[PDB]
DNA sequence: TGCATCCGTGAGTGCAGC
DNA sequence: TATAATGGGAGCTGTCACGGATGCA
């Protein structure tokens, strides 16, 4: 009455059913903003406290429509399979297969009629080459051992006599060679076949190109550049150590285990892709890359216009909570507000401890007024209350109980009967229940339980303190165990034909 | 409306980890307890205070308390203090307090994914005089440890070895709350194993084994004295409100008398008594009454030696002993004589 | 605004009563 | 202290009438 909660309301807040909120910190559900005793779900509080963000299985074998993150819009499909039903950022969790493209720059030559080449300084990928009108034999110029290299298209041959190479040859697509691996080549025998029109493969571009004229042909000395991937397989109990797209060199750890020997280590220069996650993480936040020390740490909740990183530089532009990822390099905030909503009766003594009696007698009075009787009825019943702490001097939080008071152990006594044996009061077991669910309290407290646990455990205490007062008023009565008998509690001690009024007190 | 529906239920929010996830989250729980580490080498300070705080930032404003164990109270003022020498570090140092709130993070949705399992073991623990609730709540406590303790190097499942620490706790709790009168852990295996004992025996005797028979099975150090201070130690006592009679209105309580308040036939003997002995006061003279009263006690309440009433009538400690016997000598005839003070005697 | 309707609270005394 | 283990279990029925709230039509 006092606080305008009906009975279900309050019993939602006592016994940690909802939320109550307190300074909203301007929160937003579903597009209609968020004020002071406001009733909030589970899912309601969650969404607005802890931010929006969901993840999704991907079945075996199937790899990933979208990239490590990439922002996604709702109903965007990040798989065959698999479509988001939210807004925001994707990440990538537990990728399977790691792919790197190893950076390699070298030196090949090359001999074409003179008629056929188109003269460049240098070609790009996919760029032709040479146009040729007559099926063409490319000629080995010296002599030893083939080692043939294929790309996905277009080759390499290396002519090693010594096992040190006396030779390499560039071989773009439209050059079908005549060669294979290990092959003994002599001076002057065809390493290819040129046909047609002959072009850069899309994986390789030509850096720089020199050409010299010799008879009636071109050797052109081509300087290349070009990736080459190579795949690694990550194991469920390995982790990634490296972010997506990033520059590695001989010597670094992509991915580290339990076990030094089964450790991925990257053998030359290359670029990291993260291929075929187990699941796709979708949350809605905002990316704020770093290139230097970042000034807030993981946890951390921050307003639009905060400092993050790199000495004041990058800032915050919504309202969250602040994720710092080192592997990605990256200061992720997921957005969250700042919302204080609390639940049980520490909430219900807070509103209590809050409220000013001449204002709230104030607004009654101004509501006795009202032409509806249904109203001034409501406001006549409430402001008996509000008048009754008024005139009382009594303060409405001291129907919150922070210590609760133990009765005199000889009026419940512990006692040997005849036999040697012992009989007690039933509020010694209420009062033991209490005080095992109130250190088990503190002490889940003192080691930094989660929310779900301490939440039990408040309701549980709640509930205790509910069975030594009045026992079986709200919910199932307390009984000892092996036995159907509900405990007597102090309100049992008091009322009742059997009642310490009418029992002792009236009559003895 | 049902406590243990509600708490299923907000168990039911939080979904259980794959392989791949629980692996994660205990390697960042480890991870993150290193770098905690070594912050306390860098700082110098208290490893447990900064997990504290790392673990205050984690979990907000919201649940700040002193611990039993840190030095400092901990308040806002404290834990921002801290927080801003750790915001003090080089990129490399203040590295290590990203990763320990990582840790914390990890340690807080590791448990929250895993209280299932402390539920499905509870469940089987019930009868033994605790409540399901309860049980499930000290299991919690069994998951905390185990998620503590938790070394992901070794390969294991965590279940497997949460199972361990969550039974623990469980019956930890069962010994240590289920009597209202406490008994120590040790004895209330004794008693268990005790009765373990005797059912064995009764269920190839097809009856109830007598003292001695639970004496032989229990081996050697036990004899049927000891089995039956066993039981008689185990026992449990009984409600004062427990009901009398197919109808309501008598408790058990009401045939308990009180021995320790005196009866107003005791009161009023001991005063009649008081009474009378002041008569023989005024009888005996003042100072072998005095005398009387102070080394019986009758003055302070407290009974005065020799050298005491000697130095405080000023007399040697033989004199004041041969007056108390004469003062108790005189006494003696006159009580020989109107034979009054012989009724208080029973 | 009037009328279902649900919940909570009551239902003699003294004897004895295991 | 480590195989893995991941959402409970018992319900209680033959009053009876009134005051007072609350809701829904």
């Amino acid at each position: 009455t006092l606080l305008d909660l009906s009975a279900t309301e309050l019993e939602q807040v006592l016994y940690f059913s909802k939320y109550i909120v307190l300074d909203p910190k301007g929160a937003i559900l579903n597009g209609v903003p968020v004020e002071k005793r406001q009733l909030l779900t589970d899912e309601e509080y969650r969404e607005l406290r802890y931010g929006k963000q969901e993840t999704y299985p991907l079945p075996p074998g199937v790899d990933a429509l979208v990239k490590d993150g990439e922002e996604v819009v709702k109903g965007q499909e990040l798989a065959p399979g698999v479509v988001s039903r939210l807004d925001g950022v994707a990440l990538y969790r537990f990728p399977r297969r790691v792919r790197v493209e190893y950076v390699k720059k070298e030196r090949a030559g090359l001999r074409l009629p003179l008629a056929a080449w188109v003269e460049k300084e240098a070609y790009k990928p996919g760029e032709i080459l040479a146009e040729l009108p007559e099926p063409y034999l490319f000629r080995a110029e010296e002599e030893g051992v083939v080692e043939l290299k294929e790309l996905e298209e277009g080759a390499f041959l290396v002519l090693r006599r010594e096992d040190e190479p006396v030779a390499t040859y560039f071989l773009p697509v439209g050059m079908t060679p005549l060669v294979v691996h290990g092959e003994i080549v002599e001076k002057g025998q065809p390493l290819a076949e040129a046909k047609g029109l002959l072009r850069m493969p899309r994986q390789v571009r030509a850096a720089q190109v020199e050409a010299e004229e010799e008879g009636e042909t071109v050797y052109l000395t081509l300087f290349l550049e070009w990736t080459e991937p190579k795949d690694y397989r990550v194991q469920p109990h390995m982790n990634v150590v490296v972010p997506e797209g990033a520059r590695v060199e001989a010597g670094d750890k992509i991915v580290a285990a339990i076990d030094p020997e089964e450790e991925v280590i990257a053998e030359a220069e290359g670029v990291v892709h993260l291929h075929e996650p187990a699941s796709i993480l979708v949350v809605k936040a905002r990316v704020y890359p770093f290139e230097d020390d970042v000034e807030v740490s993981t946890g951390d909740r921050v307003a639009p216009g905060d400092v993050l990183a790199d000495g004041g530089k990058v800032k915050s532009d919504v309202y969250g909570r602040v994720e710092v990822d080192l592997v990605r390099n990256v200061v992720r905030v997921v957005e969250s507000y700042d919302i204080d909503a609390r639940m049980g009766a520490e909430a219900i003594q807070q509103l209590l401890k809050e409220l000013d009696l001449e204002a709230l007698e104030k607004e009654l009075l101004e509501e006795m007024k009202h032409p509806s009787r249904a109203r001034r009825a409501k406001a006549r019943k409430r402001l008996e209350v509000v008048r009754a702490f008024l005139d009382s001097g009594n303060r409405p939080e001291w129907m919150i109980l922070e210590a609760v008071p133990v009765l005199p152990p000889d009026l419940r006594p512990m006692v040997q009967v005849d036999g040697g044996r012992f009989a007690t009061s039933d509020l010694n077991d209420l009062y033991r229940r209490l005080i095992n669910r109130n250190n088990r309290l503190k002490k889940l407290l003192a080691q930094g339980a989660p929310e779900i646990i301490i939440r039990n455990e408040k309701r549980m205490l709640q509930e205790a303190v509910d069975a030594l007062l009045d026992n079986g008023r709200r919910g199932a009565p307390v009984t000892n165990p092996g036995s159907d008998r509900p405990l007597r509690s102090l309100t049992d001690i008091l009322s009742g034909k059997q009642g310490r009024f009418r029992q002792n007190l009236l009559g003895k | 409306s049902d406590p243990v529906r509600q708490y299923l239920h907000e168990i039911g929010q939080v979904p259980l980890l794959t392989l791949e996830e629980e692996v994660e989250l205990a390697r960042k729980v480890e991870e993150g307890m290193e770098a905690i580490k070594k912050l306390s080498e860098i700082t110098g300070l208290d490893p447990d205070l900064i997990r504290e705080v790392v673990r205050a930032k984690i979990l907000g404003s919201a649940r700040v308390r002193h611990i039993p164990g840190l030095k400092e109270t901990l308040d806002p003022k404290t834990v921002e203090e801290i927080d801003q020498k750790l915001k003090s570090l080089p990129k490399e140092h203040k590295r290590y307090l990203h990763i320990a709130r990582e840790g914390e993070a990890a340690r807080q949705h590791l448990i929250e994914a895993n209280l299932r399992l402390v539920v499905s073991i509870a469940k089987k623990y019930t009868g033994r005089g605790l409540s399901f609730l309860d049980l499930i709540q000290e299991g919690n406590q069994g998951l905390i440890r185990a998620v503590e303790k938790f070394e992901y190097k070794r390969r294991f499942k965590f279940s497997t070895y949460a199972t361990w620490w969550i039974r623990q706790a469980i019956n930890r709790a069962i010994a240590d709350q289920a009597r209202t009168i406490r008994i120590p852990v040790h004895m209330v295996e004794t008693i268990n194993k005790l009765s373990r004992t005797a059912r064995q025996l009764q269920q190839e005797l097809g009856r109830e084994p007598t003292y001695e028979e639970i004496a032989e099975a229990m081996g050697p150090g036990w004899d049927a004295k000891r089995v039956e201070e066993t039981l008689k130690i185990a026992q449990e006592p009984v409600s004062l409100e427990t009901p009398i009679g197919d109808e309501k209105d008598s408790f058990y309580g009401d045939f308990i008398p009180d021995e320790h308040l005196p009866s107003p036939v005791d009161a009023a003997t001991q005063s009649l008594l008081s009474e009378e002995l002041e008569k023989a006061l005024s009888k005996l003279s003042e100072r072998e009454a005095m005398v009387l009263k102070l080394r019986k006690g009758l003055i302070d309440g407290r009974e005065h030696t020799l050298e005491e009433v000697g130095a405080f009538f000023g007399v040697t400690r033989e004199r004041i002993r041969q007056i108390e016997n004469k003062a108790l000598r005189k006494l003696k005839y006159h009580e020989s004589r109107t034979r009054k003070l012989r009724d208080f005697l029973d």
